[PDB]
């Protein structure tokens, strides 16, 4: 019970798949550049007004 | 940005419940709006219904979280009237991750949650009471 | 349609069928003498009672038997003159700056 | 600052948010890319010609003539895409995923 | 952040204030290792190639053993001309401003107090 | 060989948590230890309180 | 392509980076920019495919995005400043959009949506070209105007391109897809410790140069592009399965190896500030890093994978390709560790 | 009895186009190995 | 040092250049010779160390664990030359590299003055044991025992590191003659809470502390058995030397802190003896009874009086020594019957009688028979346990029966009873295995007559 | 080495070196069309030469002694095993024929190299062009599978891509029952046993796909059996041919220096034989790998490069 | 005569071998004369003859 599975899902598995998931979802691109740029849009329209980061 | 978390900041912890709560909210409001737009940047939504019903979903469970977290910490500090005790922030952290378990219908997810962001409201509060910095500058 | 064409695995091999004198070093029976020979040398006959013989003559560990001497000295002295055997004060007690209280 | 100055600003930006918003077309956005170039253009002459400065006039139209030797660029990265692709839609460019 | 230093005169590699240092002797430990890098890659040149590792080409080890020394000990000089550099540029600013960097009077521990937490 | 490979190693790849596995791990992995960190520091607290009061007899203890 | 053309764009691309290292005009900065925009454009299309067709088109349209971000802030400093020098600068927003066009140009994220297509779309030589060079420029001019930029956007940049390029890593099995998620991640770590002191930028530059300039060497001696290729140089050489993991262990940040020279005095140069949980956040990322490159020694030394009957063939014909300065450059990504204080030469 | 050596299982695990083949990355073929992937009808009429 | 660091340095082109028949006599001849002379370093006086130079010092400590290594690495190439006699020549030297490589990271491991070089080549040695683990292993699993043991201890010390790099920003110094007068109170705040967990995570990891035990006996099972005998004898020590090094800075908040870190130590030294009750493989339950046992150097090194110190280092060595020889014994039998099971191979006392004494002399050193070396570590831990607090010795006691039931079981199983009918490739006893189970065997003997030379640096 | 862009740089542009008489010629046809002469005649008058047909062993003939190498080192199948049983479950026909593809790639790059160095034509026999319909003939007998067809194509389809078709092409027409007459008059123990419709579906497959595809890149001469045995009428069709067929003409110095530059570099042009596409025929195991390379690494003149071998009588190898 | 045919590494080029030695002695002898530079310079520059 605890040292085959809850020690052994506690730390190691839950960080895996917590990474699994992660990476799965962040190299998910369909490789269009219309995406990309409008990324690129909303990237700068953030830093500029709700981060405010020219004061 | 840097003014909701300042006002979150401004207010004694555990002193008046409505107004942090709502601030909370507020910040996990403009952080749903984020991940959202982030969303349906990279990810092409299939309508503008789709995209517009994933916007709202994603603006309820951040702004769920952050109500609930709030809430959560505001009755913590009231009950066991201790400000100053990042206890109270790890309750929080928890009611969260139950938030985010309900929202996304899922239970490992929510105790994984609850662990992980109770750590990071933890550290957050320790944060605050020893003066760390997570953008330090330059001195030498 | 056999996947991954591989020699059959081999079977464990015997060391006392072509030389029943082996001492499981080698199938050479010279080299299997001169690291028997090596081993047994330099492992026993040279660490082992050699080390032995160092460390049981070895000068005086920590001064532990000086430890005794003086201090077959010292109480041969206070016990001559009237002395306390040892102090609770481990310093000279009026050379100490007490702190304000 | 000015009036004129807020005027080419809001023109570049406007530009520039044609450019990072596609519409399936790619000599368009190289058209948005040169509209931007216009409205750097505009702002430095002004300002140059504002402030008197004669000896920096040779940077507005340099800058300019720089900006030909990558358009063109861009119009040669364009008939290759035709040399493969019957036509230049950007959604058609998706290739590189894998 | 030495770029002050090297501000007026630039691009010099060694300038006239480290000739007034003591070179590197040719029996630095640094530099023997440095030359035991150029032995090693002129070995990995021999092991990559297909060639005998330790007999073929003994003029490309020699031509890897020299140019690696050589390399060495000109950085090891303008490396040890820096760290002059660096300690009289301290000293040079820490003589030329007391009043922000005062003195300490060590205290002796006949009157200094401390607190003795006891193990048990 | 195939009693060894079901006693450890297919044991995870077929666990599946639920209000069973995770209400025993719970009970069988928290609790002995906080039984015994609270046995063990009233313990301290009250051999220290002790100590501190000069109460505990500690005449010969010189060896630590 | 022709030699002597190839030698004449060869010399305009360094000819435009060394225009923009030992320029003080920032007319003559962005002039350099764009002769290495113009000359590393036809290197990618050496093969004439439509891959590296898609690969230029993504990169021009960034680069040239970059360029027109660069000129506004440059018109916008003059503006406020009415002089050139590349010096600190005189606005708030100038810096903003400077800073994103450096960005952009690099490849740092959230815009490291271009560095992955870039490189799968084209040869491994350009792939190297790419990667190294292009690295060269845009540090000189941030090196240059350290004064005026934002720390928190800096930072916040600099951590987002660590967690972003390790999450990338993890998730790809070519080869050249790794190398820009690990150029990311190389990325971050150099940039987290420019306001700090830019000598640790600069030496980290200089491993993560020679690393890859290296590892992209092993691929063309290899001539491998994948992962299963990769695993099959076993049967071929066995010196190159050696170099290959002692290198790919120099990258993951292991001591006694180089890798772990600059990182470690990253954080050297980070405690001084009291900046303390930002170098275990990175380093933690590192550690993702290092788990992906765990996998990929996994996959080609560590294990030999089967292979096919052809390459008795290959066993018959040595390397003859020429390998340009590789033990060198493998010494150098090796055992740089024992000649750490060397960094006080770039001073 | 003898080191465990991986199969073609193993490999062929190694040989997809992602690492973890997720929901979307099902149609994602592997790139090529060697990295290479209406004339104007006029009438000259009468008039 | 440089007396023993330039023989392992100039013994690496011996078995570069030794010919095809005589690389493994002129290792273990010159790694005895090397030996022999690593007795030179008991020059030990009761007030100072013996600190050789500016980055080289070897006090009472480290002295004994410096001569386990480099007499464990002759033992290590006489456990492990059998298997790779079909190995290639170019990949035999490359083994018997790693091993001297492994050796001159340890030997450099625990007499580094500074802290920072302590961990440079503590973690150094990181890389040859994977590279063993992960090469020369004998099943599927030895890939995932690349990962479990690398991502847990480097996931221990990336915090522990910007510590130490954080003391040599508030100390100055981080050399180990300095800070014994430099060394400061630390106050009790969650700052120094954190680096507190921070400076001692990393060798709770490699000790291994319950909980974060997963990564031993994963790494075990196989390995080969070279790789064993320095994971499980020397290679757990550099958490024991983490300790005794880093104790001294993190005074005095490690006392109203350490609670949860016993009471783990403590019940998961019960649970893993009990998992030791109930296994199937030699490997695991070895590997167990290990994490037991540095379980209990954990809670006496976590007390810190010096009775625990002396039991903490005596129990160190013994249980080195004792693990490698029980190593040695489960490999000779996988060796025979080509299984890790227990039940397998049964009744071997009617057939192998030289294997069954040293299976009793193991099993009687393993339950700490006194007057063995053995026995005073775990008798000082036992009484500095007690002085500690009382009801401990509860928590004790029923371990010394459980650490008695499997270590005979273990024997039983595998020695007593009716032997296995299909099993006919029993082998009688190759001088080669016998001689390393007596150099295994006979120091462990010795050190009872004179036990002052491995009694810690407070002796 | 010899050759590099260096060279090109300094002027050597290979359209000086060939002439007129720069031909690229090979012989294809059934298995005893008669052209094993024929081709060699073709070298013998007029000013050429003719490496014979690459076999399992040429690559063990071209480098070394030249002594052909046992079965295991090279290839690891065989002919007459093949001949035998051809529906083995080992795969050993696909195996002898894919190791006799890899010696065309060799031969046909060696010949290509010859011919940009030294301007001369050089004559072939069954070049890489007209091999795969040998494995037609497999596809049309049951004796290989889907799977390794589609192996076959993406090999040829991703190493031929970068080659150009021979000058001329000569095809000898001999019909099926006078090549199997032939064939039992050979007289070897172990051609007994080819069936006629492997001869059918060559002859079919030949006719059918092949010449519609390599008549417009090349030029080829339809002969007859009969008129095979007669030079002079070939040699009179070979000096009366047009040359305008073909890419042989848009080709200038530095497309026939980037051939040069990919050709001599064998490693290149051998690269994508081995590609990772998993098979069960054609895969070999781990452990027989590594014994089969030790086996090959002690192998006298294999150890080491060519010309560093000290168990072969080299000299000055610690001054090379 | 054991390989078929001439490998152009199986000859020693002795151009190639002189100009590496006479670069090894001219990088020797340079390196020579400039430490005895520097070091007389050194005792020039402070005297300490
Ligand atoms: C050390 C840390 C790493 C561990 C591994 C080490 C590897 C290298 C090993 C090198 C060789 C060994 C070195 C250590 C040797 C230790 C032993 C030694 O020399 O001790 C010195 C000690 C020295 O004795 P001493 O310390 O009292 O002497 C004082 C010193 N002088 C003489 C100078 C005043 O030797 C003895 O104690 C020997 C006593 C006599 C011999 C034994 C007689 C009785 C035998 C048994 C009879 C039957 C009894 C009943 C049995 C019932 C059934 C069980
Ligand atoms: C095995 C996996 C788990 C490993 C756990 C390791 C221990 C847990 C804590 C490690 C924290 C990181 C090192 C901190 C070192 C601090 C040294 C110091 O003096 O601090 C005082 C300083 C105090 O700040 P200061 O010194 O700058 O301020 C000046 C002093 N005062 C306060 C008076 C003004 O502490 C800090 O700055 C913050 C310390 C806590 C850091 C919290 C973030 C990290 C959380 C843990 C992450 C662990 C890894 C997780 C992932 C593992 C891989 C998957
Ligand atoms: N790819 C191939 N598949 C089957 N047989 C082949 C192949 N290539 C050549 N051969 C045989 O090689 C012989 C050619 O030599 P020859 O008889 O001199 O023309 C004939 O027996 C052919 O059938």
């Amino acid at each position: 019970l605890l040292d085959l599975i809850w020690l052994e899902t506690i730390l190691p598995k839950t960080i895996s798949l917590a990474q699994m998931k992660m990476s799965t979802t962040i190299t998910s691109q369909k490789g269009l550049i219309k995406l990309y740029f409008l990324s690129f849009l909303i990237t700068i329209l953030i830093s500029t007004t709700l981060l405010n980061f020219h004061e | 940005a840097k003014t909701l978390l300042h006002q979150y900041w401004d207010i004694p912890e555990g002193t008046e419940c409505h107004r942090k709560t709502y601030a909370a909210t507020s910040i996990g409001g403009a952080s749903g709006l984020v991940v959202s737009a982030y969303s349906v940047a990279l990810k092409t939504p299939t309508s503008f219904l789709e995209g517009v019903a994933r916007t709202g979903r994603y603006t309820f469970t951040a702004a769920a979280i952050g109500a609930i977290f709030g809430l959560t910490s505001c009755i913590s500090a009231q009950v066991r009237e201790k400000p100053d005790d990042p206890l109270n922030y790890l309750i929080g952290g928890c009611a969260g991750g139950l938030t985010l378990g309900a929202r996304t219908r899922s239970y490992g997810i929510g105790a994984a949650a609850c662990a992980y962001m109770g750590l990071t409201a933890a550290l957050v509060k320790m944060g605050q009471l020893e003066g760390w910095k997570v953008f330090a500058e330059p001195k030498v | 349609t056999l996947r991954w064409q591989e020699d059959p695995e081999p079977e464990d091999e015997n060391l006392y069928e072509k030389n029943p004198d082996s001492h499981g070093y080698d199938k050479d029976p010279a080299v299997d003498v001169w690291n028997m020979r090596v081993v047994f040398f330099f492992g026993f006959s040279i660490v082992l009672v050699l080390g032995s013989t160092f460390v049981a003559y070895l000068p005086d560990y920590r001064m532990q038997e000086w430890a005794r001497r003086e201090a077959e000295r010292l109480v041969k002295y206070r016990e001559a003159h009237g002395l306390p055997l040892m102090e609770s004060n481990c310093f000279d007690p009026s050379k100490i700056q007490l702190p304000e209280d | 600052m000015s009036l004129v100055y807020m005027n080419i600003m809001m023109a570049f930006t406007v530009s520039l948010t044609g450019l990072l918003m596609y519409r399936s077309h790619l000599m368009s956005s190289l058209l948005c890319l040169e509209g931007m170039m216009l409205s750097l253009f505009i702002l430095a002459t002004l300002m140059i010609l504002n402030s008197h400065f004669t000896l920096a006039s040779m940077m507005p139209i340099i800058l300019l003539v720089f900006a030909a030797c990558e358009a063109a660029l861009g119009l040669s990265l364009l008939v290759m895409v035709s040399n493969t692709y019957g036509t230049d839609y950007v959604q058609n460019l998706n290739l590189l995923q894998c | 952040m030495m770029t002050g230093r090297q501000a007026r005169a630039p691009l010099q590699f060694l300038p006239d204030e480290a000739r007034s240092l003591p070179p590197p002797k040719l029996t630095d430990p640094r530099l023997a290792y440095i030359g035991f890098l150029g032995y090693c890659s002129g070995l990995i040149d021999n092991a990559i190639r297909r060639r005998p590792v330790l007999s073929a080409g003994l003029h490309r080890q020699f031509l890897y053993i020299t140019s690696f020394v050589f390399v060495g000990y000109y950085l090891l000089k303008r490396q040890d001309y820096m760290y002059a550099v660096r300690d009289h540029d301290m000293f040079s600013y820490i003589k030329s401003h007391p009043e922000d960097f005062p003195e300490k009077d060590k205290k002796t521990y006949r009157e200094v107090f401390e607190e003795f937490h006891p193990v048990r | 060989i195939r009693w060894t490979c079901a006693r450890s190693a297919n044991v995870y790849p077929n666990f599946r948590p639920n209000t069973k596995t995770s209400l025993l791990g719970a009970l069988f992995g928290i609790g002995p230890l906080i039984f015994w960190y609270y046995v063990f520091k009233t313990d301290r607290d009250r051999k220290e309180k002790l100590i501190q009061e000069g109460k505990l007899d500690r005449t010969f203890n010189i060896s630590y | 392509m022709n030699p002597i053309i190839l030698i004449i764009i060869l010399m305009t691309v360094m000819l435009g980076t060394i225009i923009v290292m030992i320029s003080t005009h920032w007319l003559l900065i962005w002039i350099g920019f764009e002769m290495n925009m113009l000359a590393i454009i036809p290197i990618m299309m050496k093969k004439h495919n439509p891959r590296a067709t898609e690969a230029s088109t993504k990169y021009f349209l960034t680069q040239s995005t970059a360029s027109m971000l660069l000129m506004m802030a440059i018109i916008i400093n003059l503006m406020f400043s009415g002089q050139w020098t590349v010096m600190k600068l005189f606005n708030p927003m100038a810096s903003m959009l400077m800073t994103m066009a450096l960005a952009m140009k690099l490849g740092m994220a959230p815009f490291h949506f271009w560095v992955p297509e870039v490189t799968q779309g084209i040869p491994l030589s350009s792939g190297l070209i790419l990667l190294t060079w292009q690295k060269l420029a845009p540090m000189s001019v941030l090196y240059q105007i350290l004064p005026s930029i934002n720390l928190d956007l800096i930072l916040t940049l600099s951590i987002l391109s660590i967690t972003i390029g390790g999450w990338g890593g993890l998730n790809q099995t070519q080869l050249r897809k790794i190398m820009a998620y690990s150029s990311i991640a190389h990325m971050g770590w150099m940039t987290a410790v420019l306001l700090y002191n830019p000598t640790m930028t600069l030496l980290n530059l200089i491993i993560y140069i020679i690393m890859t300039s290296t590892m992209f060497t092993l691929f063309m001696a290899n001539s491998t592009t994948t992962t299963l290729s990769l695993s099959h140089t076993w049967n071929k050489a066995p010196i190159m399965t050696i170099l290959v993991l002692i290198t790919l262990l120099s990258m993951g940040g292991l001591p006694p190896l180089s890798g772990f020279m600059p990182k470690w005095m990253i954080i050297q140069e980070m405690t001084k500030n009291d900046s303390i949980i930002l170098p275990t956040l990175m380093a933690i990322t590192a550690l993702l890093n290092l788990y992906f490159y765990m996998r990929l020694t996994y996959s080609t030394a560590l294990t030999m994978f089967p292979s096919t009957n052809n390459m008795k063939m290959k066993w018959q014909f040595p390397t003859t390709k020429r390998m340009t300065l590789l033990p060198t450059m493998t010494v150098l990504s090796t055992m740089l560790l024992p000649l750490t204080p060397i960094l006080s030469i770039l001073e | 009895a003898r080191q465990w050596q991986p199969d073609v299982e193993w490999a062929e695990q190694y040989g997809g186009a992602v690492m973890y083949p997720t929901k979307e990355t099902a149609h994602w073929k592997p790139p090529p190995w060697n990295d290479v992937d209406s004339n104007l009808t006029l009438n000259f009429g009468p008039q | 040092m440089l007396k023993y660091i330039i023989p392992t340095m100039m013994l690496m082109p011996l078995t570069w250049l030794s010919k095809n028949s005589m690389i493994w006599i002129n290792t273990t001849l010159h790694s005895l010779l090397i030996s022999l002379t690593s007795l030179l370093l008991l020059n030990q006086f009761g007030d100072n160390s013996l600190n050789f130079s500016l980055t080289f010092f070897s006090d009472s400590l480290s002295t004994p664990l410096l001569i386990l290594t480099m007499w464990l690495l002759p033992l290590m190439l006489m456990a492990s030359q059998h298997h790779l006699s079909k190995e290639n020549l170019a990949r035999k030297k490359l083994f018997i590299s790693m091993l001297i490589l492994l050796q001159l990271f340890l030997i450099m491991t625990f007499t580094a003055t500074e802290l920072i070089f302590f961990y440079i080549m503590f973690e150094a040695t990181l890389v040859p044991t994977l590279i063993i683990i992960t090469r020369w292993g004998n099943q599927t699993e030895r890939l995932n025992a690349g990962l479990y043991f690398l991502f847990y201890t480097l996931a221990g010390s990336l915090p522990l590191l910007v510590a130490l790099i954080y003391i040599q920003n508030t100390m100055g110094s981080l050399n180990f003659l300095i800070l014994q007068y430099w060394v400061q109170p630390m106050p009790n705040s969650w700052s120094n809470t954190f680096m507190w967990l921070a400076c001692m995570m990393a060798f709770m990891v490699k000790m291994p502390l319950y909980g974060l035990h997963l990564w031993l006996p994963k790494a075990h099972v196989e390995a080969p058995i070279a790789g064993s005998m320095v994971l499980a004898a020397i290679l757990l020590k550099l958490g024991g030397y983490g300790m005794m090094r880093i104790t001294l800075l993190l005074n005095p908040i490690t006392d109203f802190m350490a609670y949860p870190f016993i009471m783990l130590s403590l019940w998961g030294m019960i649970m893993t003896s009990s998992i030791c009750l109930r296994q199937t493989d030699l490997k695991s339950l070895i590997a167990y009874s290990s994490v037991s046992h540095m379980a209990l150097v954990i809670v006496a090194i976590l007390i810190q009086t010096p009775w625990s110190y002396m039991g903490a280092t005596a129990l160190m060595i013994a249980h080195g020594l004792t693990s490698s020889m029980l190593f040695c014994l489960a490999n000779s039998n996988y060796e025979r019957v080509h299984s890790r099971t227990m039940i397998l191979a049964r009744g071997l006392q009617t057939l192998l009688p030289l294997m069954a004494a040293w299976w009793l002399l193991a099993s009687l050193t393993n339950l700490a028979l006194p007057p063995s070396i053995n026995l005073i570590g775990e008798l000082f831990v036992v009484m500095s346990t007690f002085s500690w607090s009382n009801i401990t010795i509860i928590l004790m006691g029923l371990n010394m029966v459980i650490t008695a039931l499997y270590s005979l079981y273990m024997l039983i199983t595998t020695q007593r009873g009716k032997h296995t009918h299909h099993i006919n490739n029993i082998l009688p006893s190759f001088t080669r295995e016998n001689a390393l189970m007596s150099l295994h065997m006979l120091p462990l003997l010795l050190l009872s007559l004179n036990p002052k030379i491995i009694l810690g640096p407070l002796y | 080495l010899q050759y590099g862009p260096l060279a090109y740089i300094l002027g050597e542009k290979t359209t000086k070196k060939m002439t007129e008489n720069s031909k690229l010629i090979t012989v294809d046809g059934n298995i005893c069309s008669g052209k094993s002469k024929l081709a060699k005649e073709v070298a013998e008058k007029l000013g050429l030469k003719h490496f014979p047909e690459a076999g399992i062993h040429y690559a063990d003939s071209t480098t070394g002694d030249g002594k052909p190498l046992p079965v295991r080192f090279s290839g690891n199948c065989s002919l007459e095993k093949f001949y035998d049983d051809p529906k083995s479950n080992d795969g050993n026909s696909y195996r002898l024929q894919a190791w006799l593809y890899a010696s065309r790639l060799l031969q046909y790059a060696d010949a290509l190299e010859h011919l940009l160095s030294t301007g001369q034509g050089v004559v072939l026999e069954r070049s890489i062009y007209s091999d795969f319909v040998f494995l037609e003939a497999m596809y049309r007998q049951g004796f290989i599978r889907k799977q390794c067809v589609d192996h076959y194509n993406q090999v040829k389809k991703v190493t031929v891509c970068e080659y150009l078709p021979p000058h001329v092409v000569i095809y000898v027409d001999v019909p099926v029952s006078e090549v199997q007459s032939r064939i039992q008059k050979k007289g070897n123990p172990h051609e007994m046993k080819i069936t006629s419709a492997y001869l059918q579906d060559i002859e079919n497959v030949y006719k059918g796909t092949f010449l519609p595809e390599m008549s417009e890149k090349c030029e080829v001469l339809q002969y007859s059996a009969w008129e095979a045995e007669d030079a002079e009428k070939v040699v009179e069709d070979i000096q009366y041919l047009k040359y305008d067929k073909g890419p042989w003409l848009d080709q200038d110095d530095r497309k026939l220096h980037n051939l040069r530059m990919l050709v001599q570099d064998k490693l290149e042009v051998l690269n994508y034989t081995s590609i990772p596409v998993f098979l069960p025929e054609v895969t070999i195991g781990a452990h027989q790998s590594d014994r089969v390379f030790q086996e090959f690494t002690e192998l006298p003149g294999r150890k080491y490069r060519a010309g560093y071998n000290e168990d072969v009588g080299d000299k000055w190898i610690w001054l090379k | 005569k054991f390989y078929i045919q001439e490998p152009p590494h199986g000859s020693p080029n002795w151009l190639k071998v002189g100009l590496t030695l006479g670069t090894s002695a001219f990088l020797w002898i340079y390196l020579i004369k400039q430490h005895n530079e520097d070091v007389l310079e050194y005792k020039r520059r402070n005297g300490l003859e």
